[PDB]
């Protein structure tokens, strides 16, 4: 907050200009590496109800109903293992809507094949 | 936004343009409790004073000095300081004070002073050139007078050469006015040094006795335990303010802590090092200091070849401290809330988007 | 003082943004890669080797 | 007033080990669940602390130097060690520091001090003999506070001088140990800085003789040398320093 | 006069770690190549033209 | 090895810890870069005579 300081600074011109930009461009760089990671499918797709796959058991990667989160035990594990002018800006893909794209690729790749990589 | 992207048609977007800050409102110096005052009720009005010849010096060492008590006084006729100034006394620290208290005549009051040449100044009490500090001096007829004269009040005034500046001279050695040998034998050129003054009433002004008690400071190597005091304001919690704590200051919100200090440690930092809580000196209670709720402005809008309505995110900002809703991003003030769910238009973080159809959320 | 101070505050602030650029070149380059292995391995079967 | 004591047994000087003691807090910081790295004066783990004792014939009073800080280290019972000799030539041509804790409080003074060569003081079975020093001319400091005092107490000191500031550390600890310093963990705390601004480049511990010719009650201290290193604090969630690494003792601490 | 040589001689270290830290960039990047080539030309058959 | 050097070097900070870790990150990321390259079995196979 000291203003002479500041007033000091402009004599140096646009650096805090090219910080703060680079700065930005990471910050949308990161949500756009999310969004060509996991946004790969426009259908949100479901497993059938009924989880009859001839003896394949997709328990412990398929969304857990039970958990507020909506979240596989796999991924709920994997969860739990990782733990001045300053900001934190938030991703814009929360970690539900991460979750709801895998189960998504998940209900694809199960029910359909690769098909739904393809086309319809 | 046209003036931060430098041109007059803005595309379509969320564009950070300036950086929201609380401004401080109050400004909150706690300061420790003044105690362990320095004794000048003993020095200024002491019970009887010394002579000028055998002037008592205090000491005033490792205590906290009010001068403006000393200053605002207006029984003092004269207050002439050499080296430092009046109003700053309160200001300066020193390691110590030396107080040199004695009484004169009236018209010798000058005499204490650098470069003044006189009886006292030579015989009596001789300053520096480079003296600082301040000669306080002040009328003293009521006590000092008696009607058949004052003569416990003895003055030197024959010396063979001129005083060292701050020495005393108790001697009693007779003076030889003339070249015939004295061995202490007065005769008609020898004569005793000290003589007694003439303080009547009847006297005017001039030829009273003067109390006069003249203090010097030393700017040594030691510590400065002789300070002047400190105005502590009041408390004022939860509110941006600019805080001051024993000399520790900066700028945050400083509410109530629920963390438990040991009793010899004054701040609290985190990981990071920084003060993020604190001691209170006048009343010994914990606080947190959360800083101030800075964030990025960002404009939404579409483009300026479409409409002319903006909105506002103010990040990572709650919307009670600053077409209002509020985001996990932070605050967003002009547009409109909907339950439907549309595809993302312009990106707004943690799920929200920002569309033009107004401006919805 | 106060430029000694702003200098090096500078330096160091610039020294982060490089060291930044530089991690988010190589987080981009492991995103581009799982990104073609959620188009290869995900939604296909595919015959490169490991 | 003073005594030359003339029934010592001579014997030469012990030695032990530190262990982790010495430590204590570089400032008035509070600190949570946090790990600190501090450049300051301390004491070197597993030392070559310099032991005393006060046996019976042993009556360890000698002068040493002060260097650049003091680890005073006191098993004590019945309250033989009372104070400490502060100065650099030990007589009336310098300014000296006295730290004195006799049956009612601790005064504090810097003067110009003519020390004997054997200063004690003394209890008769009553305290009733005082002889440490022999005058006191020029005084520019005093300063009269709150008393900071099988071994049934411990006792740890730092005294350090930097920028005219003397710097008391303490800490009280419960033992029941019978002859060594015992192993354990006890960061010192701040006591009271004092504005001397004075020269000390050696000390003396000040006994007390017990009287019933004398007798030496059963007594013995430690004296460390604090050295200017790097430690790694842990500080706990409530605050306190509960562990220690010297990043110069070993690779495996470095 | 230190200050003035500490300053130059941080500036050419800095620079210097900044350009290794993108020429070790570049040969990960060649070094990923190279282990894919190592997968999918060495140990299997490749239908990837050239 | 001038000791005046490094107490008013000690006054920029941290600049030389940075430094040196990110020539450890180098230093190592080359043993990486071997390592994925070359070390793709761990069967050590050996022709016939
Ligand atoms: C698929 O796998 C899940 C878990 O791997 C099976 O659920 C277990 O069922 C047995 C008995 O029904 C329980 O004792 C376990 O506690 C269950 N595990 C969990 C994690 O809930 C499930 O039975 C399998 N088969 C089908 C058809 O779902
Ligand atoms: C106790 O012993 C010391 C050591 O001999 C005495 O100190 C000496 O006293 C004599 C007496 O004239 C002096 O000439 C020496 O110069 C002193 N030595 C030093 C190193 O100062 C001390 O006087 C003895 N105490 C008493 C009360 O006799
Ligand atoms: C005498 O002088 C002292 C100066 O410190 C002052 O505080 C005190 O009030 C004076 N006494 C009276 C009766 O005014
Ligand atoms: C300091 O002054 C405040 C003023 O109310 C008082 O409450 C407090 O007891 C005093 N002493 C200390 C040690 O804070
Ligand atoms: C401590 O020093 C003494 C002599 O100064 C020596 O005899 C002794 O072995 C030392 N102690 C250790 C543990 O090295
Ligand atoms: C302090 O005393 C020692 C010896 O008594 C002397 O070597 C040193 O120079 C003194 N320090 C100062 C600042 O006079
Ligand atoms: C302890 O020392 C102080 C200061 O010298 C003195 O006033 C007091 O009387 C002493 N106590 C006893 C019990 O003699
Ligand atoms: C110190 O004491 C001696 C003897 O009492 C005296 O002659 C001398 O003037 C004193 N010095 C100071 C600075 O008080
Ligand atoms: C911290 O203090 C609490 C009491 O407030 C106590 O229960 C806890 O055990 C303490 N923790 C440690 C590590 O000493």
């Amino acid at each position: 907050d000291s203003t002479e300081c500041s007033n000091l600074l402009l004599q140096y011109g646009s650096f805090c200009t090219q910080l703060n930009r680079a700065l930005t461009g990471i910050a949308v760089e990161q949500d756009k590496n999310t969004q060509e990671v996991f946004a790969q499918v426009k259908q949100i797709y479901k497993t059938p109800p009924i989880k009859d796959f001839g003896g394949f058991n997709f328990s412990q990667i398929l969304p857990d109903p039970s958990k507020p989160s909506k979240r596989s035990p796999i991924e709920d594990l994997l969860f739990n293992k990782v733990t001045n002018g300053l900001t934190v800006l938030p991703p814009l893909l929360t970690d539900e809507m991460i979750a709801q794209y895998t189960s998504a690729l998940l209900a694809g790749t199960i029910t359909s094949g690769w098909t739904f990589g393809a086309g319809p | 936004t046209k003036c931060t992207l430098k041109s007059f048609t803005v595309e379509k977007g969320i564009y950070q343009t300036s950086n929201f800050r609380v401004q401080p409102t109050e400004s909150i110096v706690r300061f420790p409790n003044i105690t362990n005052l320095c004794p000048f009720g003993e020095v200024f009005n002491a019970t009887r004073f010394a002579s000028v010849y055998a002037w008592n010096r205090k000491r005033i060492s490792n205590c906290v000095a009010d001068y403006s008590v000393l200053y605002n006084s207006a029984s003092f006729s004269t207050f002439k300081c050499y080296g430092v100034s009046p109003t700053k006394l309160n200001d300066l620290c020193f390691t110590n004070v030396y107080a040199d208290s004695f009484v004169i005549r009236g018209d010798e009051v000058r005499q204490i002073a650098p470069g003044q040449t006189g009886n006292i100044a030579d015989y009596n009490y001789k300053l520096p050139d480079d003296f600082t500090g301040c000669v306080i001096a002040w009328n003293s007829n009521n006590l000092d007078s008696k009607v058949g004269g004052n003569y416990n009040y003895l003055y030197r005034l024959f010396r063979k050469s001129n005083l060292k500046p701050f020495e005393r001279d108790i001697s009693t050695e007779i003076y030889q006015a003339g070249s015939t040998p004295c061995n202490g034998v007065k005769g008609f050129n020898c004569y005793f040094p000290l003589q007694s003054y003439g303080f009547q009433p009847t006297y005017g002004v001039g030829y009273q006795p003067y109390r006069v008690v003249v203090l010097s400071f030393e700017l040594l190597h030691a510590p400065a335990t002789v300070c002047g005091p400190k105005k502590s304001t009041n408390l004022v919690k939860n509110k941006c303010v600019n805080f001051n704590f024993n000399g520790l200051t900066g700028t945050g919100v400083l509410t109530e802590s629920n963390k438990k200090f040991l009793p010899f440690q004054q701040f609290g930092r985190d990981i990071a090092d920084t003060t993020d809580a604190v001691r209170d000196p006048q009343t010994l209670e914990i606080l947190d200091i959360t800083p101030c709720s800075f964030g990025g402005v960002s404009v939404i809008t579409p483009g300026t070849n479409t409409s002319n309505q903006v909105a506002v995110l103010y990040q990572g900002v709650n919307c009670t401290e600053v077409n209002v809703f509020q985001t996990r991003a932070g605050c967003l003030i002009g547009a409109e809330h909907v339950n439907n769910s549309y595809e993302c238009d312009i990106p707004i973080g943690a799920g929200i988007c920002a569309s033009y159809q107004s401006i919805i959320a | 003082q106060i430029d000694r101070l702003i200098t090096g505050r500078l330096q160091s602030l610039q020294t982060y943004v490089t060291q930044q650029l530089i991690r988010a070149a190589e987080i981009r380059a492991s995103a581009n890669l799982a990104a073609t292995k959620m188009s290869e391995c995900v939604l296909g079967q595919s015959k490169r080797v490991d | 007033q003073c005594v030359n004591l003339t029934t010592r047994t001579q014997l030469p000087p012990a030695y032990t080990n530190s262990f982790t003691r010495g430590v204590y807090y570089p400032d008035k910081v509070f600190r949570s669940s946090v790990l600190h790295s501090t450049q300051d004066l301390f004491l070197p783990f597993f030392s070559n602390v310099t032991w005393f004792h006060a046996i019976h014939k042993r009556f360890d009073n000698p002068v040493l130097p002060f260097n650049d800080g003091v680890y005073f280290a006191s098993t004590e019972k019945s309250n033989i060690i009372r104070g400490w000799i502060f100065g650099t030539t030990l007589d009336s041509k310098t300014q000296s520091l006295l730290i004195v804790n006799n049956a009612t409080n601790v005064v504090i003074k810097v003067c110009e001090f003519q020390f004997c060569n054997d200063p004690f003081l003394g209890v008769y079975y009553m305290e009733s003999e005082f002889r440490v020093y022999s005058s006191a001319n020029n005084c520019t400091f005093e300063y009269v506070s709150q008393p900071f005092l099988n071994f049934k107490n411990l006792r740890e000191f730092v005294f350090k001088n930097i920028d005219g500031y003397f710097k008391i550390y303490s800490k009280h600890t419960p033992i029941n140990l019978v002859r060594d310093l015992p192993q354990g963990f006890s960061a010192l705390e701040p006591l009271v800085d004092l504005p001397i601004g004075i020269n000390i480049t050696r000390f003396q511990t000040l006994l007390a003789l017990h009287r019933s010719g004398w007798t030496a009650g059963a007594a013995a201290y430690y004296v460390g040398y604090l050295q200017p290193r790097t430690f790694l604090l842990k500080y706990n969630e409530n605050g306190t320093i509960t562990d220690a690494v010297d990043c110069a003792l070993d690779p495996l601490s470095e």
